[PDB]
RNA sequence: GUCAACCGAGCGUUGAUCCGAGGAUGUCCGAAUGGGGAAACCCGGCACGAGUGAUGUCGUGUCACCAGGCGCUGAAUAUAUAGGCGUCUGGGGGGAACGCGGGGAAGUGAAACAUCUCAGUACCCGUAGGAAGAGAAAACAAAAUGUGAUUCCGUGAGUAGUGGCGAGCGAAAGCGGAGGAUGGCUAAACCGUAUGCAUGUGAUACCGGGUAGGGGUUGUGUGUGCGGGGUUGUGGGACCUAUCUUUCCGGCUCUACCUGGCUGGAGGGCAGUGAGAAAAUGUUGUGGUUAGCGGAAAUGGCUUGGGAUGGCCUGCCGUAGACGGUGAGAGCCCGGUACGUGAAAACCCGACGUCUGUCUUGAUGGUGUUCCCGAGUAGCAGCGGGCCCGUGGAAUCUGCUGUGAAUCUGCCGGGACCACCCGGUAAGCCUGAAUACUUCCCAGUGACCGAUAGCGGAUUAGUACCGUGAGGGAAUGGUGAAAAGUACCCCG
RNA sequence: UGCAUCCGGUGAAGCCGCCGAGUGAUCGAGUGGUGGAGGGUGUGGGAGUGAGAAUGCAGGCAUGAGUAGCGAUUAGGCAAGUGAGAACCUUGCCCGCCGAAAGACCAAGGGUUCCUGGGCCAGGCCAGUCCGCCCAGGGUGAGUCGGGACCUAAGGCGAGGCCG
RNA sequence: CAUAUAUCCUGAGAGGUGAUGCAUAGCCGAGUGAGGCGAAUUCGGUGAUCCUAUGCUGCCGAGAAAAGCCUCUAGCGAGGAC
C-alpha cells in the first residue's frame, strides 16, 4: 500500500488455519483510510493515509505534533 | 633538442611560438613519410615527445 | 593549455594513380581526422597553403579484415577527402609527388 | 613490450632501457546526467575566446533528475498555501563471498499421501560494514546467603521432551573457556529562559525575608525550542530543611543594604579526536608498508665423455648444505639464501606540543510529607508467526485489527492460575575485543595433478563454432647443449 | 612416500626380443637391439590402487568399397593459343537455351566478395594454367539521389503524478 | 449584382528555345586499343496497365494526424521592402 504516515504498522503475513492446515498466508493488513483534517497554523486542509489507531493518537495527541514527528522521518506528505 | 629545465626559462608566448613550429614540422613529415622522402624516422617520436612538454609546462604553470 | 592548429585534422596525403591523374588537372587528395567535415577542411587548407579552394569533397573507407593463426582481424577505417583547388593554382609544393 | 623474425633509422656514462610513490593529459559509450539514441553515434543552447569581407565552422567551459537547507513570489482566495525562479550540499551505479530485517517454493523422505519433512534451504527484495547484528538486565536461579552486559566455541544432549507419539525434529539452565568496558548518554517532576495560540484582578501581585519608587521581571494561563538539575533498585530523584561547609574579584538576586542564587574572567585539574562534541595544526620514531643492495669459500688433480655439475683422490667456507639454472646429480660457477643494510616523497600506527572543551559557585551526610520515574503503550479478547512445544492445561517473545491502566502499599516475570516470598525496574538511544569471509595483493608449503589429468582455459580460450536469444562451449604442450634450420650438385 | 643401503651418460627407465623360472596373480640383480636420465632392494605408512562388455567417453584405423554417387528436366563442338601438364582456361567461327527471364535497376541482408599483379600442396564433389579460393596493392567523391538536421499515425519511453 | 464559354484558379500535352551543341549510321588507315571527319534527321498509322486524374460518375462498408502554404490579429516596431 502507500504505506501509513504517522506510525508505520505495515503489513504482516500469516499462514495456515483450523480443519487440517493447509499452509497459506493472507496478509494482514492495516485499516488504513483516507481521513482529511485542518491545520489552523498554515491555513490549509490535508489528508492523510491513517489508521483508525492513528486517528485515536491524534485525537488525543495534536495534528501539529504529528507532522512535527513525521517531519522527522521525512515521509513526502 | 630542449629539456624542462632549459623550457622553464621561456615565457609562455615563446613555449607557443615553438609548440607551432614543431607542429608544422610534424606535419611536414608526415608528408615526407608518406612521399618516401624520409629516412629518419625517429624524428616524428621526437617530435611528438616535445610537444608533450610543453603542453605539460602549460598545464604546470596554470595549477601552480 | 589547448591550441587549435589546423595541421593535426589533415593527417597525410595520398599516393596513387588515380591520385595522379588527378594532380594532372589539379585536384589533391588528402587523408584526414574521421570527426572533420568540410568547412573544416577547407578553412585548415585555405589557411595553410593561403591557396583559393572552391570546392571539397569526402569519402569513408571501411578497413579490410585480415586474417591470421590466431584469427579475424581488421585494419582502420580513414576518411579521404578530395579537393579542387580554384584557379588560384599554385600546386602544392610539400607534397613531393 | 611480445607471439616474432626481417629490414630501416637511432639513442645512451651528460647515467639510457628498467622499478617504485605522486601529478598532468585523459577521444566516444556506460549510473550517463544538455536533448535524443538501434551502446560506443546524431542534433543543439548559453558565456568567453580563436577565425571569414558576413554567414557557416572551431576551441574552453557549463545546462538532467530527485531529497534537504537558504533566498524571491503566494495562483484560484481572504489568511496563506501547493507550485514557480536562483543558489549550496548530498544521493543515483558496480562488486567474489561474509551480515542483518522481510518475502519464500518444489522435486525428495514418510516405501502412497494432504498435516509434517526436505528448508525458513535455493531464490527475490531493501540496505550495510570492514566486519556486521545483539548488548547493559522489567535476566537466570532456588531458598544455596548464589551468579552478575552481550556474542562466538566445548559439554550438557541426540538427553528432558515434541511428534498423523509415524518419518523424524530437538533445546535451555548449568559447567569449563577466549575477551573484558561489572560502559556511557537522555526524557519527566522542578527552575531560568526566548517565545507562540489566549486573555486582561487590568492589581496586592511578579522576588530572599525587611526598609521600597514604580504599577506589572505581563497578571494569571498553555504547548513549543534553549539552558540547568536529574539517571537509580537495598529504590532513586525534584520539592522541603539543619550541619561541616577543601580559591580572588567583575557584575548581577528588578532594584541601594545582611544573607541565599546566577551571570563573567582567572590560576588550576580532568579528558579529547574516544561510544561518551568536534575540525585542522607542526614537531614526530631506524616505527611499519610502497623500489632495492652487499653477502663467506676449489680455473684443484687422474679418467670417462660432444660437454663433468659424475666416479676416485686431494683442500676450503659455514649466524649461509633452502631452492633453482648453468651442455650429464654443483655447499665453493651463476642467481640467491643465513645475516645486516636502505627511503627524497606518499600512506598507516602512536607520540607529542597546538586546538578543542570540561569540572571548577563545592561536597558529604541528615529529617517529615506532596510531586516524577519514558502511553494509544503494557494488559485482556479474535485470527497468526516462532520459540523442544503441530492448539494443547500452554507461560515468556511477538505481527494486524478492536478495546484500553496506573507511578513505588506501583508494575513485569519465577511454564496455566491464585495467595506468600524472590529477582528486576519495560515501552529513548549509542557501545569496542573475542567471531565469520576473500574479487584483488605479497611470501611460501605439499606422502596434490603433470597435457584424454589439473581451473572450462600450460597452446589466440569464455576465444572458434552452435543458437535469433538468455545461454552453451571445444581441440592443439616437448627438435637439439646453441639454429650450427641442410650452403653446393643431380632428378623433378 | 619415512628410514637403510645398491646400480646408473663405462648408458637407468620405457619399448621389441631371445633364453629361462614360479602351483597362480606373475617373474627375471639373465642376457641382445633401440634409446637417452633416473631407478631397485627390505621394512613400515597411504591409495584417484588392477577393465572385456555400461545401445559407455575422446582420438586413431578397418569391413561395406575402390561399390553407390558427382546436385535436373539447355547440348556442346573444331582450329589456334600460352602452359611442365588442357574435354573444361583465353580468342575465332559454328551450334543450342531463357527472352513478364535464366535479361537491365533499387530496398532489406551480407561485408571486400569489386579492379590490377602474382599464385596454384588447402578448398571447388574429377583435373585445372582457372575461380566469389590465397597474398599484397588499389578502389567507393552528392546543396538537388535514399534517409537526419522538417512533421506525425500504430506503438514505445515517460518529468511530475496515481496506485502498489 | 449574378449565368456570361464573362473573370479567376488548376492543368495533360502540341509548338519555340533548351541545342551553332551533343550523338548517331557509317568510312579511313590503325591495330593493345588508340583514334579523327561524321550525311539525312520528314511524314502517316497503331497504341499503353502511363499523364490530366487527390479529376468525374455511382454505391455503402461512409473512408489518419501533424508539419508545411496562405491569411487575421497579439507583439517586436524606425528603419528598412522589393
Amino acid at each position: 500500500s502507500a504505506h501509513c504516515q504517522v506510525t508505520g504498522r505495515g503489513p504482516g503475513f500469516g499462514n495456515s488455519v483450523s480443519h487440517s492446515h493447509r499452509r497459506t498466508p493472507r496478509r494482514w493488513d492495516p485499516n488504513i483510510q483516507n481521513k482529511t483534517y485542518y491545520l489552523p497554523s498554515e491555513g490549509r486542509r490535508i489528508r492523510l493515509r491513517v489508521s483508525a489507531k492513528g486517528i485515536k493518537v491524534i485525537d488525543r495527541d495534536g495534528i501539529e505534533a504529528v507532522v512535527a514527528r513525521m517531519r522527522a522521518r521525512g515521509e513526502k506528505y | 633538442g630542449t629539456t624542462p629545465g632549459e623550457l622553464r626559462e621561456l615565457t609562455d608566448d615563446e613555449l607557443k611560438d615553438k609548440l607551432r613550429e614543431s607542429k608544422e614540422e610534424l606535419f611536414n613529415l608526415r608528408f615526407q613519410m608518406a612521399t618516401g622522402q624520409l629516412s629518419n624516422n625517429r624524428r616524428l617520436r621526437t617530435v611528438r615527445q616535445e610537444i608533450a612538454r610543453v603542453y605539460t609546462v602549460l598545464r604546470e604553470r596554470e595549477l601552480g | 593549455a589547448t591550441i587549435t592548429d589546423p595541421r593535426d585534422i589533415i593527417l597525410a596525403p595520398v599516393i596513387s594513380e588515380k591520385s595522379y591523374g588527378l594532380i594532372e588537372d589539379n585536384v589533391y587528395t588528402f587523408v584526414v581526422h574521421p570527426d572533420s567535415n568540410k568547412t573544416q577542411i577547407k578553412i585548415a587548407i585555405e589557411k595553410i597553403f593561403d591557396v583559393k579552394v572552391d570546392s571539397v569533397n569526402t569519402a569513408n573507407r571501411q578497413g579490410k579484415r585480415k586474417r591470421t593463426r590466431t584469427g579475424f582481424g581488421k585494419r582502420k577505417s580513414t576518411k579521404r577527402a578530395i579537393v579542387k583547388l580554384a584557379a588560384g593554382s599554385k600546386p602544392i609544393d610539400l607534397f613531393g609527388a
